């Protein structure tokens, strides 16, 4: 129940795909952030090179949107990218729930690749919004407004405006500083007590409370990682004072890290399920149904 | 609980 017990035959992406091949792994919640969609031209912010972060969470602060909105909106139009191709992580997600393995996507990112790549709004928990739509920000009014319309308004790099009330519209993402929304806590309360695998992807599991949902899994519950680095382990310090990741100990017994490109990962996953034909197929039947249209 | 970097 909350008993430590051994699912993988051994703690390698054979052990994940033989445990995902089998009766007990019916169930699977997958977790994401800015590393899925960095191959997809959006950066992240960890990240030395390409990350925001240094090319500053301000920006992202409630209480200076609150103040200062127009920074963000000149920020959104710099990264406003030309297509929105999701990537081979993205359509890896899509083949669970078409196989009917899909429980759940939990994301951090607000790019709506997961919708695009044909996740539907059962399977997913934007935990800090979207610029899917956006609302007005008068209680009174909060019409609501498209990505279509939300982008002319960045790209003609005039503040968005009601046009009802003239209130600023503000995209329906959670900044810093926010709660998140009312679905994901509930979603939570539920979807971890029947989770049979935890897929973790392209996030440094640093922004609370999203990180904390590692440690909601069952303890026998195998958490696979795709990412560039080892991420949620324990910290030495701020553990002195539970249920981080354990890939390495003599009392590691479920927790897995593949370290590289979230795209070679998962691709390597679906070659040993059987399903690289059918990843190949999908993301260039999809990258170019996007180029035609 | 609100988002924040931690
Ligand atoms: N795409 C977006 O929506 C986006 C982009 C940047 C930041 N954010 C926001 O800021 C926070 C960022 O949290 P986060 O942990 O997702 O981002 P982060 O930068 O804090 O963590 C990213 C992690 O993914 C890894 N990574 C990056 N590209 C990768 C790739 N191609 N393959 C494998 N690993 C890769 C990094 O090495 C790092 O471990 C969230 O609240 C999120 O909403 C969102
Ligand atoms: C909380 O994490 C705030 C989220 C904002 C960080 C991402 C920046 C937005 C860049 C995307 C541009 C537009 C994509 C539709
Ligand atoms: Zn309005």
């Amino acid at each position: 129940g909350s008993q430590k017990e051994r699912l993988l035959d051994e703690l390698t992406l054979e052990g994940v795909a033989r445990y995902m091949q089998s009766e007990r792994c019916r169930r699977v919640i997958c977790l994401v952030g800015a590393g899925i969609s960095t191959s997809a031209g959006i950066p992240d912010f960890r990240s030395p090179s390409t990350g925001l972060y240094d090319n500053p969470e301000a920006i992202f602060e409630i209480s200076y949107f609150k103040k200062h909105p127009e920074p963000f909106f000149a920020l959104a139009k710099e990264l406003y990218p030309g297509q929105f191709k999701p990537t081979i992580c993205h359509y890896f997600m899509r083949l669970l729930k078409d196989k009917g393995l899909l429980l759940r996507c939990y994301t951090q990112n607000i790019d709506t690749l997961e919708r695009i790549a044909g996740l539907e709004q059962e399977d997913l928990v934007e935990a800090h919004g979207t610029f899917y739509t956006s609302h007005c920000v008068s209680a009174s009014c909060r019409h609501e407004y498209p990505l279509s319309w939300m982008k002319e308004k960045i790209f003609s790099e005039v503040t968005p405006k009601c046009e009802d009330c003239q209130s600023l519209v503000k995209p329906d993402i959670v900044f810093f500083g926010e709660s998140l929304p009312a679905r994901f806590f509930s979603c939570m309360q539920s979807d971890f007590l029947k989770v049979d695998l935890l897929l973790v992807m392209g996030t440094s599991l640093q922004v609370q409370p999203f990180a904390s949902l590692i440690s909601k899994a069952p303890l026998s519950t195998p958490r696979l990682l795709i990412n560039k680095e080892k991420a949620g382990q324990s910290d030495p310090f701020l553990g002195m004072i539970g249920g981080g990741m354990d890939f390495d100990s003599k009392k590691a017994y479920r927790d897995v890290a593949w370290l590289g490109e979230c795209d070679q990962g998962c691709l390597a996953l679906a070659e040993l399920l059987g399903w690289k034909k059918e990843l190949e197929d999908l993301v260039r039947r999809e990258h170019a149904s996007i180029d035609a249209q | 609980p609100r988002k924040q970097l931690a």
